[PDB]
């Protein structure tokens, strides 16, 4: 069927 | 008992897979990942292992991880010494770790799994062309007991280039599937071809070496069983 | 025993949509443990700290344009995206409920029950009648109930005085009829 | 209002990770991390439409790695176990050897980790039984569904027993006819 699109995670600042 | 023999209505027709045939043939021809006397170092989920391995050739990577087909699986080697060897992909590899590749199965225990002079043991493959044996031969392990996984890309390796196996846009054969045969008669085998479809998902494919099958060098069998479209 | 403490990370991308896809707003949230910590609001346009714990992670994204550019976005090749896809079998899914109705094994007073289930949507509008007109006072509801299978159930009580003759209606419209469903007890 | 979600979250140290898609409360579907494959809650929407599951092992390892930053700035402040409220309820008015559904609500909790067993005169039932994976809540917290598939009786006594780090005890959940 017809695709659900995702929305990518974003990466936290680094420590 | 053990795993029955395909029908041809069991196995994978290239002339049903419209993709890259090369997309294939780039896990087998001189394609691994090899490592000896390490020891997980993370694990991303419960069922797999990370390790600390980087690629000797072009530096490609210095990060594993290899899914296992469970937990209690992964539990067994998590915190044993052993050497690794399996086919790696990259499409679609993550995880977290605290460059990477990612791959299944593959591992063995290191203790007391080797020859004591860095003798290899010979492992005999016959090929089959359409119900006959066509070439013999043999590829060679380190291990005493070693996974279906390493010699199958072995076996792969050698005929990808003296039978052009896999191509750059499809394959000379129709079907083949890479059967094992154990000394206690027990025999399963491989499908050798893609998935039918316009796109080889690499992971997907490769999820099978999922169960970390090992056999006994000196006692198993291979037999590669290939067939062309007409005959 | 296993006594070691835990640590929870979540992720939410909420679409919210209004009459359709005439208004929608997109919520990206992120949560600890309990405690929300960040957010992106399309109404507001940018990440904002919903706690101290996520000031760094605001700051940080907010220094974003190409984030904040496809974050905002969003709402069209997100939401509105995925509702278009998914209408047919969600916003517009349908399973008719089905209606009964018996007196409760409660109880003088008779306690009647309408028993409607297996519906879907959620939405549902159940009124009891008697005599063809509606009963305010006496009325007790359990509340909709999710099932969790894409379903919902509910009953609705009745306290009454019975006298020979009466039609005590119980009344159901729901998306899934055009007009009302109606069962009866005759005192 | 109409509410689609896509919720994620992943749990040390038992490096729990979920990936799902909410309407208005019912789940769409989610990822089993293991197959790498989408599982449609119900079958009839895996034809109705498509999803890139290897998409949701990519947001995964991203929602660990943020994990790990978020618990050490957090220094090490761990989670407060939230014990369930559970209820039992059948899927439909019971009728005596009428097939009907036992529907065991597991909700307002966290972390997201439970041992949820039925069980049929004290002894536990395996046969049938299915259960969701675990929802989100507006609060944080999460949801789950366990069902069992039974043939109504008068002898009969069901509880739906649960385990959770917030329960001094296990919870036992009484039904009957």
């Amino acid at each position: 069927g017809e695709l659900i699109g995702i929305l990518n995670a974003a990466k936290v600042p680094a420590d | 008992e053990s795993q029955p023999d395909p029908m041809p209505d069991d196995l994978h027709k290239s002339s049903e897979f419209t993709g890259t045939m090369g997309n294939m043939k780039y896990l087998y021809d001189d394609h691994y990942v090899s490592a000896t006397k390490v020891k997980s170092v993370d694990s991303f989920f419960k069922w797999d292992l990370i390790y600390n391995i980087s690629d000797k050739k072009l530096k490609n990577y210095d990060k594993v991880k290899t899914e296992l087909l469970n937990e209690d699986l992964a539990k067994k080697y998590k915190d044993e010494v052993v050497d690794v060897y399996g086919s790696n992909y990259y499409v679609n590899c993550y995880f977290s770790s605290k460059g990477k590749t990612c791959m299944y199965g593959g591992i063995t225990k290191h203790e007391g799994n080797h020859f004591d002079n860095g003798n290899l043991q010979n492992v005999l493959v016959r090929v089959y062309e359409n119900k006959r044996n066509t070439i013999s031969f043999e590829v060679q392990t380190d291990k005493k007991s070693v996974t279906a996984q390493e010699l199958d890309i072995k076996a792969r390796n050698f005929l990808i280039n003296k039978k052009n196996l896999y191509e750059f846009n499809s394959s000379p054969y129709e079907t083949g599937y890479i059967k094992f045969i154990e000394n206690n008669g027990n025999t399963f085998w491989y499908d050798m071809m893609p998935a039918p479809g316009d796109k080889f998902d690499q992971s997907k494919y490769l999820m099978m070496y999922n169960d970390n099958k090992t056999v006994d060098s000196k006692s198993v069998k291979i037999e590669v069983h290939l067939t062309t479209k007409n005959g | 025993g296993d006594t070691r403490p835990r640590f929870l990370w979540q992720l939410k991308f909420e679409c919210h949509f209004f009459n359709g896809t005439e208004r929608v707003r997109l919520l990206e949230r992120c949560i600890y443990n309990q405690e929300e910590s960040v957010r992106f609001d399309s109404d507001v346009g940018e990440y904002r700290a919903v706690t101290e714990l996520g000031r760094p992670d605001a700051e940080y994204w907010n220094s974003q344009k190409d984030l904040l550019e496809q974050r905002r976005a969003a709402v069209d090749t997100y939401c509105r995206h995925n509702y278009g896809v998914g209408e047919s079998f969600t916003v517009q899914r349908r399973v008719e409920p089905k209606v009964t109705v018996y007196p409760s094994k409660t109880q003088h007073h008779n306690l009647l029950v309408c028993s409607v289930s297996g519906f879907y949507p959620g939405s549902i509008e159940v009124r009891w009648f008697r005599n063809g007109q509606e009963e305010k006072a006496g009325v007790v509801s359990t509340g909709l109930i999710q099932n969790g299978d894409w379903t919902f159930q509910t009953l609705v009580m009745l306290e009454t005085v019975p006298r020979s003759g009466e039609v005590y209606t119980c009344q159901v419209e729901h998306p899934s009829v055009t007009s009302p469903l109606t069962v009866e007890w005759r005192a | 209002e109409h509410v689609i979600i896509q919720a994620e979250f992943y749990l040390n140290p038992d490096q729990s990770g979920e990936f799902m898609f909410d309407f208005d409360g019912d789940e769409i579907f989610h990822v089993d991390m293991a197959k790498k494959e989408t599982v449609w809650r119900l079958e009839e929407f895996g034809r109705f439409a498509s999803f890139e599951a290897q998409g949701a092992l990519a947001n995964i390892a991203v929602d660990k790695a943020n994990l790990e930053i978020m618990t050490k700035r957090s220094n090490y402040t761990p989670i407060t176990n939230v014990p369930p409220e559970v209820t039992v309820l059948t899927n439909s008015p019971v009728e005596l050897r009428e097939p009907n559904v036992l529907i065991c609500f597991i909700d307002k909790f966290t972390p997201p980790v439970v041992n949820v067993t039925w069980l049929r005169n004290g002894k536990p039932v395996t046969t049938g039984v299915s259960e969701t994976v675990f929802l989100p809540r507006e609060d944080h917290l999460f949801r789950k569904f366990h069902y069992l598939p039974f043939l109504p009786s008068t002898e009969d006594v069901y509880d739906c027993r649960v385990e959770h780090w917030g329960l001094d005890e296990p919870l036992l959940k009484h039904w009957e006819f």
